[PDB]
RNA sequence: GGCUACGUAGCUCAGUUGGUUAGAGCACAUCACUCAUAAUGAUGGGGUCACAGGUUCGAAUCCCGUCGUAGCCACCA
RNA sequence: GUAAGAGGAGGUAUAGGGAGCGACGCUUGCCCGGUGCCGGAAGGUCAAGGGGAGGGGUGCAAGCCCCGAACCGAAGCCCCGG
RNA sequence: CCGGGUGGGGGGGAGGCGCCGGUGAAAUACCACCCUGGCGCGGCUGGGGGCCUAACCCUCGGAUGGGGGGACAGCGCUUGGC
RNA sequence: AGAGCGCAAGGGUAGAAGGGGGCCUGACUGCGAGGCCUGCAAGCCGAGCAGGGGCGAAAGCCGGGCCUAGUGAACCGGUGGU
């Protein structure tokens, strides 16, 4: 449910994608998790948009 | 009716106000989808101008009055005598 | 008598319907300073950001590619080690954690403060009723939080400038100093334009460059085409 | 969805562009006055100004963030 | 009646139309909370409209097309009471 | 805000004032803009009232006109409601 | 092994799935051998492969949760990119 909602992280250094979920209710300030983009190896990743 | 100048007669059915509801984009659409059908017909009016020897009335279009006074103008160019209402009026044009 | 005699002459020089631009402003508004000493070019800049917007009142921190030349002396409360940095910069009695009372126990003579982030906490809590409120204490962007804020001690000695919105954006660029002629005026004003366009809100419509009034400090000013 | 008004003492209600010193009647309280209840007066307990945030040296007095309440338009593959 | 016009009525508020009960005698009580209906020169939301801050495509440009803020636009519903 | 400020007319005259000091959030001549509320106008844009008649509507023994209403009504188009 | 293993119960488990700490982020990317299942459609399982990543002295585990419930084909359109 929206409270857990749905959000998507994106790499820095222009765009890139990967799909995830949140939990605003739970102490979830902001997210900057570490993943891998289509282009190149594992790098950064920032959370943004619905 | 039918204007005594450049025709101009009524328009029906798929003439319109339609109702419709239409479509645009304001989400998935303005309201998306939506549609219907209706009716629509011209203007007309009155110009009972003097001119020449007598008095004469007119059924004019919503933007063709200057043409009427022009008709007056051409009319003067000939001889307009004798008590003949619409008879002179028709002779004009 | 109303605005004085000097300003009535200096009234017959404005013709309150003009522009000048940074050019004619540099020159003729160099002239417009026949009252005393070093009048501060007062670029008075006004825009529109709803006199608070929670966080949209600039901060602008500038030394204007020339120099003021006045004083701040910084003072600073730079926890011993940091004092040393300020000891090569312009900072009177850098007192790591004890000149605090030569601010709090009523002993002025200073500006800026620079301090450190460490003491910021400490020294931000003690003097947050005079310095900060009125203008000095940290404001973590006014060249008053750090050790690289001593390179900023240098920056402030060369000129801090503080641009804030108050109620009209307003801000008063302070150079001119009625001893700079066309040159220094030209490049100072143009620099301030650059900083003006450096610090911009996140979506404030209107004119982010109406009022310029580049008055020295004693007289006329009428705009600068607020752009050129 | 969009825009409007509002939500403060157990009860109901004002103080609203500051800056002071957050109320009013009911009610609870130990008294006071009546020979006698009630009428009314006094002192206390109960605000945590819809919640936080930010503007201010200093907001219940303003902008901002969430909800509940309502109102009209208006959306729903 | 699309309409011209028609009746109403060449009648005029003791008259013309709509609804309930039904001579006559007694008599007709409480509820404006929901709703219908009367009224009301503050206001809330909304139409096209007026307007033009601001954006973009394109031509070297002059230019043209499109998007559109602030704020002013009724009936109405909310509103206030009968 | 009942305390002074703001403005003009004048007498009269060579004399009158601003910082720090002091107080508080702030220091108060002068300069720059802006806000608060206000007042006068200028660009745009509306609400409401009176009058005239010549549009248009009616009416009086043929009326070319006299008399009433009148920019509403009537009508065409478009706008939203019910 | 009657404890616990989020939630219902079944099945299962202390040679761990339970409970404590450390680094992290494999709710990984491009593919998927071959099988469950079966009217279609949808659902179920996963070796290995290659890119790189985390832990491990290592041998090695990792394509979310002990599993079975927590779900909606398509048509339409929003939004960022190619």
């Amino acid at each position: 449910v929206r409270i857990k909602l749905l959000l998507e992280c994106t790499e820095c250094k222009r765009r890139n994608y990967a799909t995830e979920k949140n939990k605003r209710n739970t102490p979830n300030k902001l997210e900057l998790r570490k993943y891998c983009p289509w282009c190149r190896k594992h790098t950064v990743h920032r959370e943004v948009k619905i | 009716k039918v204007c005594e100048i450049s025709g101009k007669r009524p328009i029906v059915a798929n003439s319109i106000q339609r109702r419709g509801k239409a479509k645009r984009e304001g989400g998935v659409g303005k309201k998306t989808t939506g549609i219907s059908k209706r009716r629509q017909y011209p203007n007309l009016q009155k110009v009972r101008v003097r001119v020449a020897g007598q008095e004469i009335t007119f059924r004019v279009a919503a933007s063709h009055i200057p043409k009427v006074y022009e008709l007056v103008e051409r009319a003067k160019g000939l001889k307009l005598e004798g008590l003949s209402p619409k008879e002179i009026k028709k002779e004009l044009l | 008598p109303k605005h004085g005699k000097r300003y009535r002459a200096l009234l017959e020089k404005v013709d309150p319907n003009k522009v000048y631009t940074i050019d004619e402003a540099a020159r003729l508004v160099k002239e417009l300073a026949t009252a005393k000493f070093d009048e501060t070019v007062e670029v008075h800049a006004k825009l529109g950001i709803d006199p608070r917007r929670s966080d949209q009142n600039v901060r602008g921190t500038v030394s204007l590619p020339h120099g003021l030349g006045k004083q701040v002396r910084v003072l600073a409360i730079a926890k011993g080690e940091k004092i040393k940095e300020a000891e090569e910069a312009g900072a009177d009695y850098v007192g790591g954690e004890e000149i605090i009372q030569k601010i709090l126990d009523g002993w002025m003579d200073f500006d800026a403060v620079v301090a450190t982030p460490d003491v910021m906490g400490a020294v931000g809590s003690k003097l947050g009723r005079i310095l900060g409120p009125r203008g000095l204490l940290p404001n973590p962007k006014a060249g008053t939080v750090g050790f690289n804020i001593g390179e900023i001690i240098r920056e402030i000695k060369a000129g801090r400038i503080e641009f804030r919105n108050d109620k009209t954006g307003a801000i008063h660029a302070p150079v001119g100093k009625a001893s700079f002629p066309p040159e220094k005026l030209a490049d100072n004003i143009r620099a301030f334009i650059r900083a003006l366009e450096a610090h911009k809100p996140e979506g404030a419509k209107g004119t982010f460059l109406r009022s310029v009034y580049v008055t020295t400090t004693m007289g006329p000013s009428v705009r600068i085409n607020p752009h050129s």
